[PDB]
């Protein structure tokens, strides 16, 4: 079975940086893009970050625009792990962030399609 | 084939011009699968199917398991849909040689999404890139730039369902012309002066076959009389002509005196050689009565056919038993 | 690719068929045998589409090119009377364009080459041959057949051969002909090669068509045309006039129809004499009896029955506006 474990957040101070891991087994995770989505009180699941390997030369990073610029995402095929990096955190950034993976290859953005689903980790940000 | 096309580039390949013989094509028998669901060339060995097509590709050992009529699904649905309804058998089997390892050449790609399944005989053979639902993309690293050809697994592989099958599909999807080109070549000897059943291109009858001094043209196939009926059949192995003939077909009759009188009676086999009477009746009935009237010393043979049991005499008497051709029997010593 | 210029236009020609076009309907042999049998066949004497590629100078010359559109109904007859060989291939199908799959035969030496697919064929195709002034000979340089081939289905190649391509004059000597015939997916071509000493028409002497080639095709022919040598003036032995030109060269066709023919297979199964059912009362007495001679009497053939002239129906009148109308109104 395809398992998907997610580490870091917290609680972090308004304008500090923290960095989440996903680590997915079961499933060959090279070439299936991932996608980080966060779900905040009130909010449903929208798309925030995502990576791919288009198998060329390099891996491609989709970010949201209401975090563009200040999130990156990062993608280790021989770990089969991913890092999220995030910088100038803001109060509205307090969610839970899950980290998901496709059977197949699927539009980043899509985030039904995704198959697999992690439990994800608490982030909270006090000013 | 040295090269396989790729199951993305599937090639429909057809076969005609020549007759083929498949049992000698069989040798190797080295096919992992055999799911035929028609009178398939190795079941039938007795027909032609014209428009039979050997596609020449080549799929990953799991998509063998996607190759059943009506199947959707990856290979089923965007590589290679055959036919729902295709009359004939499909053929996988485990090679990785020219591959250069058992995990599966690179080359032999899969496409795969592209929101566009195929239709059950249609191919798009096409190297554009899936678009994505932002913005369309044809390559490079943009946005969803994912390549619908997916390499196999090259890495090492521990199971056959992860390999390169060398699968080509028989399918004859026959339309207008009911068969012109054989794949199986059926054959078996030559007998003459026996009686035997013979199929020669589909024309089956029962008789002797002897060599004939008919002269038919070479066009000419076969033969036939003003009752028509056949009576002359070329061999299609070669230039020779046999003629067809019953093999025995003849009546029994008892001519027998009163049964108040004596007991023994005589047997008579309708225009036929008394050489073949004995095996006229098989001689496989009850070892005594019928086996002695089989052959014994007193056979005779006339216009009428072959007579056992009576002693021919040259005296000459008044009719008693109306035999026939002017020849009569008589219990009488 | 290229558009026949001035070429002239006169009436078609038309002779009496005789008794050709006839040929063996299977491979069974017979022995004097009468046999009667209904398929696609020739009436005798029923008329020949004649047709004359031939270029003449002078004031009264005429250079005169057939190669039309001619429908294939259900079966051709051809017949090519002729010693240079100008007629070299047959163009069949149904679009005789890309559009659909189309059938190609054409005998440019070499090789007899057959092929089904989907050509462009031109307007005015045909063969034309260059006279090659370095070492005086003739070879193809106009294949102008079809601009492009797609969707190939089936090809077939002879071995090779070649023959003289010279557009030799004089009384015509050999005699070809050939029956094209499309049934139930299945294309047959018959042949036979005669030798001759007429000009014109058809000869009187009856020649059995004996099977050549059976193809598995699936086109739908409707149309076909056909293919001469043409002689590019050009290139010529002895002259490079401009236009185009030809030799002494002449070919007749025939429309093929349902009907019954009494076929005398002789000793050695080859057919002898023809006789059309529904040609004359005599030959409908001959093939009722099944022989050919015919005796003095009275034979009762066949029946007659006037076919209804046209089809009456008559129902009651309308009568009273019914409430159908107040109903619906
Ligand atoms: C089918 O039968 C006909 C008639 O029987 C055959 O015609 C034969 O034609 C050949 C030459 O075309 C004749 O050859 C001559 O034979 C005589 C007698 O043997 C000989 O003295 C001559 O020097 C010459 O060789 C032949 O007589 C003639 N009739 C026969 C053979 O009965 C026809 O050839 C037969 N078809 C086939 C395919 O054999
Ligand atoms: C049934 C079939 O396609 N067999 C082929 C044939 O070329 C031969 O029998 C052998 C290779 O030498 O195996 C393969
Ligand atoms: C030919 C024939 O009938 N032979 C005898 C007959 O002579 C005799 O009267 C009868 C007595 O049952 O048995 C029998
Ligand atoms: C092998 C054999 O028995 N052949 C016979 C032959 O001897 C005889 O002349 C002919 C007519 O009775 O019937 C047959
Ligand atoms: C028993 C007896 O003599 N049968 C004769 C036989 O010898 C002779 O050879 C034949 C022809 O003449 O006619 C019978
Ligand atoms: C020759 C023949 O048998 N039939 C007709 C003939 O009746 C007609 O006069 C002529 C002119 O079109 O065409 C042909
Ligand atoms: C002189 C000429 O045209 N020769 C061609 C030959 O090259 C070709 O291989 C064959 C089959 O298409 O047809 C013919
Ligand atoms: C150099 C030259 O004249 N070559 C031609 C050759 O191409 C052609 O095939 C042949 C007859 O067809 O006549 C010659
Ligand atoms: C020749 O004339 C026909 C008549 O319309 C035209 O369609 C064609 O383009 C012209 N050229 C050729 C090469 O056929
Ligand atoms: C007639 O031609 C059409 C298209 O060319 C084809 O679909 C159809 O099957 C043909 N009918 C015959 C050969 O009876």
């Amino acid at each position: 079975e395809v398992q998907l474990v997610e580490s870091g957040g917290g609680l972090v101070q308004t304008g500090g940086s923290l960095r989440l891991s996903c680590a997915l087994s079961g499933y060959t995770f090279s070439i299936f893009p991932t996608a980080w989505f966060r779900q905040a009180p009130g909010k449903e699941r929208e798309f925030v970050a995502g990576i791919r390997w288009n198998g060329s030369t390099r891996d491609y990073t989709e970010y949201a625009d209401f975090v563009k610029g200040r999130f990156t995402i990062s993608r280790d095929n021989a770990k089969n792990m991913v890092y999220l990096q995030m910088i100038s955190l803001k109060p509205e950034d307090t969610a839970l962030y899950y980290c998901a993976a496709s059977d197949g290859v699927i539009d980043g953005t899509n985030a039904n399609a995704y198959r697999y689903w992690g439990q994800g980790t608490q982030v909270t940000v006090s000013s | 084939a040295t090269r396989f096309a790729s199951v993305y580039a599937w090639n429909r390949k057809r076969i005609s011009n020549c007759v083929a013989d498949y049992s000698v094509l069989y040798n190797s028998a080295s096919f992992s699968t055999f799911k035929c669901y028609g009178v398939s060339p190795t079941k039938l060995n007795d027909l032609c199917f014209t428009n039979v097509y050997a596609d020449s590709f080549v799929i990953r050992g799991d998509e063998v398991r996607q190759i059943a009529p009506g199947q959707t699904g990856k290979i089923a649905d965007y590589n290679y849909k055959l036919p729902d309804d295709f009359t004939g058998c499909v053929i996988a089997w485990n090679s990785n040689n020219l591959d250069s390892k058992v995990g599966g050449n690179y080359n032999y790609l899969y496409r795969l999404f592209r929101k566009s399944n195929l239709k059950p005989f249609e191919r798009d053979i096409s190297t554009e890139i899936y678009q994505a639902g932002s913005t369309p993309c044809n390559g490079v690293e943009g946005f969803n730039c994912y390549f619908p050809l997916q390499s196999y697994g090259f890495q090492p592989t521990n199971g056959v369902g992860y390999q390169p099958y060398r699968v080509v599909v028989l399918s004859f999807e026959l339309l207008h012309a009911p068969a012109t080109v054989c794949g199986p070549k059926k054959s078996t000897n030559l007998v003459k002066n026996k009686c035997v059943n013979f199929n020669f291109n589909g024309l089956t009858g029962t008789g002797v076959l002897t060599e004939s001094n008919k002269k038919f043209l070479p066009f000419q196939q076969f033969g036939r009389d003003i009752a028509d009926t056949t009576d002359a059949v070329r061999d299609p192995q070669t230039l020779e002509i046999l003629d067809i003939t019953p093999c025995s077909f003849g009546g029994v009759s008892v001519i027998t005196p009163g049964t108040n009188t004596s007991n023994q009676v005589a047997v008579l086999y309708q225009d036929v050689n008394c050489t073949e009477v004995p095996v006229a009746i098989h001689a496989d009935q009850l070892t005594p009565t019928w086996r002695v009237y089989s052959t014994g010393s007193n056979v005779f043979q006339t216009r009428a056919g072959c007579l056992i049991g009576a002693e021919h005499v040259n005296n000459s008497y008044e009719c008693d038993i109306p035999i026939g051709a002017g020849i009569c029997a008589s219990y009488q010593t | 690719c290229v558009n026949l210029t001035t070429r002239t236009q006169l009436p078609p020609a038309y002779t009496n068929s005789f008794t050709r076009g006839v040929y063996y309907p299977d491979k069974v042999f017979r022995s004097s045998v009468l046999h009667s049998t209904q398929d696609l066949f020739l009436p005798f004497f029923s008329n020949v589409t004649w047709f004359h590629a031939i270029h003449v100078s002078g004031t009264n010359g005429t250079k005169r090119f057939d190669n039309p559109v001619l429908p294939f109904n259900d079966g051709v007859y051809f017949a090519s009377t002729e010693k240079s060989n100008i007629i070299r291939g047959w163009i069949f199908g149904t679009t005789l364009d890309s559009k659909t799959q189309s059938l190609l035969i054409v005998n440019n030496a070499t090789n007899v080459v057959i092929k089904v697919c989907e050509f462009q064929f031109c307007n005015d195709p045909f063969l034309g041959v260059y006279y090659h002034k370095n070492n005086k000979s003739w070879m193809e340089s106009e294949f102008r057949v079809y601009s492009s081939a797609n969707n190939c289905t089936f090809e077939y190649v002879s071995q090779p051969f070649l023959m003289d391509l010279e557009g030799k004059q004089g009384n015509f000597k050999n005699l070809r002909e050939f029956v094209f015939k499309n049934i139930d997916g299945y294309f047959k071509i018959y042949s036979k090669h005669t030798p001759i000493n007429l000009v014109r028409d058809l000869p009187q002497g009856f020649s059995a068509l004996e099977p050549l080639v059976d193809l598995p095709i699936g086109i739908n022919i409707t149309r076909f045309q056909t293919l001469l040598a043409l002689h590019r003036s050009y290139l010529t032995p002895g002259d490079s006039s401009s236009g185009w030109t030809a030799g002494a060269a002449a070919y007749y066709v025939g429309y093929l129809q349902p009907r019954t023919f009494l076929l005398k297979y002789n000793e050695n199964g080859t057919i002898t004499d023809a006789v059309d059912c529904a040609l004359d009362p005599l030959s409908e007495t001959k093939c009722t009896l099944k022989s050919f001679t015919v005796e003095k009497g009275i034979y009762q053939t066949s029946n007659f029955r006037v076919q209804p002239t046209e089809s009456i129906v008559r129902f009651p009148n309308i009568t009273n506006l019914c409430p159908f109308g107040e109903v619906f109104n």
